[PDB]
């Protein structure tokens, strides 16, 4: 009978959790010494290893059918069986699963080993995209230097697993399908427990888009005097290679150039970190301190002794787009950055801090619910925190910003350097899951996938390639997420959502109210703040344990993903920039590019 | 679990 049933499967589940930790801890310890060391032997090992546990989880899954879990009492129970019977990749025959492994590693090392020869000199060929080809895109405003550079990453870094990356389209359509889903796109989106997400994120996507065209326009305006009309057209999409960043992703690295007001402060902090002795070490210790300061969790000794917070000097090929990682035991937690000195990368050691903070906040959860409530609920906990960090009001309390005055024009300023930021990567998230969806729902012809990549660009974003493209050539990979397998709606949701985080920590901790001139929301600082820290406690304690409306409802009791926050934070930007626009005669839209044929 |  059903009642004797459910109490032997809460005891089947406690059991099953723990044992599926420690053969995940296995796991990940292979794939953290393949990401940290790149070499044939450690490929094979990861590799091996994930195959073992793939086996487990069959076996996992087939158990599940033994029980009868949807007539159990406890939506606990139910909930847990459920994640249980989720294979995914697991689901495939043992070659199909070992070749997809073999297919995912030849991207990942691909990107990872890219090398181009210095623009200067052909004899200099060992220029790696983290930190020298990235160094060149940031800094660098000779246009045909920038193309160089663009097109050498692109062939290298895109092109070049266009084979690999079919067959990994079809063993991941195959994957879902023997899940059940229609495609990867359906296995993917199931993260998000809510069958109108899409729509959800089209409607959100359509309110922010005209507040995109007004900064899209006057960034095109502003380069337009840099460069000329030679480079860049008053109608048409924006040459990408310009923007300061490889895939156009965020625009902050060109701020100098496209800021409103450029005889007021521009927040630059780079210089003063350089000037004042920072390391790597002191980032991450000043993050961990504006964890602790919130009353959140210390970062543990394993995170100090095991970390790698530096670009190795030895000769090895690794993987150094950032990442944090969970080990399923306890207090083994680690961060692979390989940081540099800048503001930006201040940002980033607190978003990777952000995951660290919440694997330790929920690592008493049972396995299955040690993730994030949704995947973009993990990527926005650190961001919430460098929303805080990237303010005049901190970064003046830290000492890194000097003989700063928040009049209005600076204001104007800072808040356009964050919508550089936050702003313009919204169409660009979108259209990197837009782009593999229509792959993997078949929607697009093999004959047709790289102008299908552009067009989206295009359409979206209003950028182009410097340079003429064709399907002769493969781009997408280009951008790391793409080569290593990683779904990135997470971010579109993330910089959605991390909003409504960032507003209500402020509302929390005193440091914004609408009705008070003094406390804007765009100079708020949640550093200090116990307040804050108590419903990122509620919140990020519960893992997956709960829907997650459920635990945007601990944060602040509202059960809606909404630009609400998003639109609020930018609106001073909004009134300003529209009436600039028009000042200016600003011309907005873009026609169809021509820079990839067919 | 990656940056953007
Ligand atoms: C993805 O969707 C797939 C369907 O499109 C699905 O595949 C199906 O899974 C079913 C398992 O639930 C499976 O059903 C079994 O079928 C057996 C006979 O099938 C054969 O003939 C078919 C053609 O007629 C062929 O297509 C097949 O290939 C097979 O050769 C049955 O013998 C079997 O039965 C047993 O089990 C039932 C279920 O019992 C349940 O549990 C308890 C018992 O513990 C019961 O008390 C309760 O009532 C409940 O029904 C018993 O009732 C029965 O007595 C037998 O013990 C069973 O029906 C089906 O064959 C399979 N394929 C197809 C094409 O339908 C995948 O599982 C889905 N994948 C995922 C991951 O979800
Ligand atoms: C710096 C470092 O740890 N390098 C290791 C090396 O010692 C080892 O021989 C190799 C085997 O694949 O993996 C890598
Ligand atoms: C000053 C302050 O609010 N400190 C809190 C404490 O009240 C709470 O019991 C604890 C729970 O982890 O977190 C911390
Ligand atoms: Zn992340």
């Amino acid at each position: 009978a059903l009642v004797k049933e459910e109490i032997q499967a809460k005891e089947y589940l406690e059991n099953l959790n723990k044992e599926l930790a420690k053969r995940t801890n296995v796991e990940t310890e292979a794939a953290w010494a393949y990401g940290s060391n790149i070499t044939d032997e450690n490929e094979k090992k990861k590799n091996e290893i994930s195959a073992e546990l793939a086996k487990f989880m069959k076996e996992v899954a087939s158990d599940t059918t033994k029980f009868q879990w949807r007539s159990y009492q406890s939506e606990d129970l139910k909930r847990q069986f459920k994640a249980l019977t989720k294979l995914g990749y697991a689901a495939l025959p043992e070659d199909d699963y070992a070749e997809l492994l073999d297919t995912l590693s030849a991207m990942e090392s691909n990107f990872a080993k890219v090398k181009v020869c210095d623009y200067k000199d052909s004899t200099k060929c060992d220029l790696a995209l983290d930190p020298e080809i990235e160094e060149v895109i940031s800094k660098s405003r000779d246009h045909e230097e920038l193309a160089y550079y663009w097109r050498e990453f692109y062939d290298k870094a895109g092109t070049a697993v266009r084979s690999q990356f079919e067959r990994y389209v079809e063993l991941n359509t195959k994957a879902a399908k023997l899940n059940n889903f229609t495609s990867g796109a359906e296995a993917w989106l199931d993260e998000y427990e809510d069958d109108t997400f899409e729509q959800q994120l089209e409607d959100i996507f359509a309110d922010i888009r005209p507040l995109y065209q007004q900064i899209h326009g006057y960034v095109r305006f502003r380069l337009r005097k840099h460069y000329g009309d030679a480079v860049v057209s008053e109608t048409g999409p924006i040459p990408m290679h310009l923007l300061g960043n490889m895939w156009a992703q965020q625009w902050s690295e060109i701020a100098d150039i496209v800021s409103p007001f450029p005889e007021k402060p521009l927040v630059d902090v780079s210089a003063e970190m350089e000037k004042q002795g920072y390391t790597p070490l002191k980032m991450f210790q000043m993050g961990d301190d504006f964890f602790t300061s919130m009353n959140l969790t210390k970062l543990p000794q394993d995170f100090w002794d095991k970390s790698i917070i530096e670009k190795p000097t030895d000769g090895r090929d690794l993987v150094c787009h950032a990442s944090a990682w969970d080990f399923y035991l306890t207090d083994d937690v680690r961060i692979k950055q390989c940081t540099r000195v800048t503001q930006d990368q201040l940002f980033t050691v607190h978003h990777e801090l952000g995951h660290i903070q919440y694997f330790l906040q929920y690592q008493h959860q049972p396995f299955v619910y040690r993730t994030g409530a949704n995947p973009g609920f993990h990527e926005a906990v650190g961001d919430v925190l460098s929303l805080s960090v990237s303010t005049p009001k901190h970064l003046e309390k830290i000492g890194l910003l000097k003989d700063y005055v928040r009049d209005d024009e600076a204001r104007i300023n800072q808040l356009f350097l964050t919508a550089l930021d936050k702003i313009v990567f919204l169409p660009f998230a979108f259209t990197m899951d837009k782009y593999r969806w229509s792959l993997f729902r078949g929607e697009v012809d093999k004959a047709n996938w790289n102008c299908a990549f552009w067009k989206l660009r295009d359409e979206y974003s209003g950028i182009e390639p410097p340079v003429v493209r064709s399907e002769k050539d493969f781009d997408a990979p280009a951008k790391y997420h793409i080569s290593a397998d990683v779904e990135y709606l997470r971010y579109l949701v993330s910089f959605i959502i991390q909003f409504q985080f960032y507003k209500s920590a402020c509302i929390k901790a005193g440091q914004y109210d609408p009705d008070n001139v003094e406390l804007p929301l765009d100079n708020c600082d949640i550093y200090g703040s116990a307040a804050a820290g108590a419903a990122f406690h509620n919140m990020l304690s519960m893992g997956a344990s709960k829907p997650w409306p459920d635990a945007l409802e601990a944060f602040n009791g509202e059960r809606i993903m909404s630009g609400k926050a998003i639109a609020e934070y930018f609106e001073p930007l909004r009134v300003w920039l529209e009436a600039e626009n028009i000042k200016n005669n600003v011309h907005i839209g873009w026609t169809t590019s021509n820079k990839c044929v067919s | 679990y990656i940056h953007p």
